[PDB]
């Protein structure tokens, strides 16, 4: 049946998601709720513990932290790219369109997955090796002390929806296959794939969250919310590059931030 | 581009 195939697609995406992302939400919440049997994360809550953690896990702390997020972003972009290549039809799209979809979609995916590693008090870093408190992150000097608050605010609300990794795999796939990204050469094939992905997400939510009224509509809205988060992040970057010199940006990020 | 290179590697 058409529905049966939508479930096979959902499962395919989930399996692909597990192969592409080393730290899943399931494992992450286990660490955050204190249920894991693995090594507990080293907590970074102040300048002194940041120093200690810098050995467990020249530039000022504020820049070191900001650049640390950038480096994790570089790693995330590569994981997301590997995941994208597993979405049925993606590798057969015009190659420049694949680039475009990733260029304009990766941060939205990064912030979606980041939420999986966050709670109201902090965020897991380096695949669960550390936990950096939210308070410490906003205690950074200007403009770095506001860097992540918008992401924590988004995550608390997003996590309240209680999605699991199976829901997320499809949610992420839908966002990557956005036919409205600037400069796409062939929108139709992208839209046809996304339409099928949206049907799969709808069915996934109806089956996995039967009592969660209007969850699908809520997720469509979160997709819009994520674009606003990226917009603000991009603006804060410009503000940073406009006052923070000597700061080198990873070439992969320079490519993504260019004309964006 | 770098993204193109990542996309091409099997
Ligand atoms: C906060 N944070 C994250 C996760 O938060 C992210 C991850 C990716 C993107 C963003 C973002 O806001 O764009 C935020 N990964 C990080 C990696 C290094 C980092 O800075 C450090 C953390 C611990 C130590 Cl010992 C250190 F010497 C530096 C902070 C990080
Ligand atoms: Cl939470
Ligand atoms: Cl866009």
């Amino acid at each position: 049946p058409e529905s049966a195939d939508l479930r096979a697609l959902a499962k395919h995406l989930y399996d692909s998601y597990i192969k592409s992302f080393p730290l899943t939400k399931a494992k992450a919440r286990a660490i955050l709720t204190g249920k894991t049997t693995d090594k507990s994360p080293f907590v970074i809550y102040d300048m002194n513990s940041l120093m200690m953690g810098e050995d467990k896990i020249s530039k000022e702390v504020a820049i070191r932290i900001f650049q640390g997020c950038q480096f994790r972003s570089v790693e995330a972009v590569q994981e997301i790219t590997e995941y994208a290549k597993s979405i049925p039809g993606f590798v057969n799209l015009d190659l420049n369109d694949q680039v475009t979809l990733l260029k304009y979609g990766v941060h939205e995916i990064i912030y979606t997955m980041l939420a999986s590693l966050m709670n109201k008090d902090g965020v897991l870093i380096s695949e669960g090796q550390g936990f950096m408190t939210r308070e410490f992150l906003k205690s950074l000097r200007k403009p770095f002390g506001d860097f992540m608050e918008p992401k924590f605010e988004f995550a608390v609300k997003f996590n309240a929806l209680e999605l699991d990794d199976s829901d997320l795999a499809i949610f992420i796939a839908v966002i990557i296959l956005s036919g409205d990204r600037p400069g796409l050469l062939n929108v139709k094939p992208i839209e046809d794939i996304q339409d099928n992905l949206l049907q799969a997400l709808e069915l996934q939510l109806k089956l996995n969250h039967p009592e969660s009224s209007q969850l699908f509509a809520k997720l469509l809205q979160k997709m819009t919310d994520l674009r606003q988060i990226v917009t603000e992040h991009v603006q804060l970057l410009q503000v940073i590059k406009k006052t923070e010199t000597d700061m080198s940006l990873h070439p992969l990020l320079q490519e993504i931030y260019k004309d964006l | 581009s770098l993204l193109k290179k990542l996309l091409l590697a099997p």
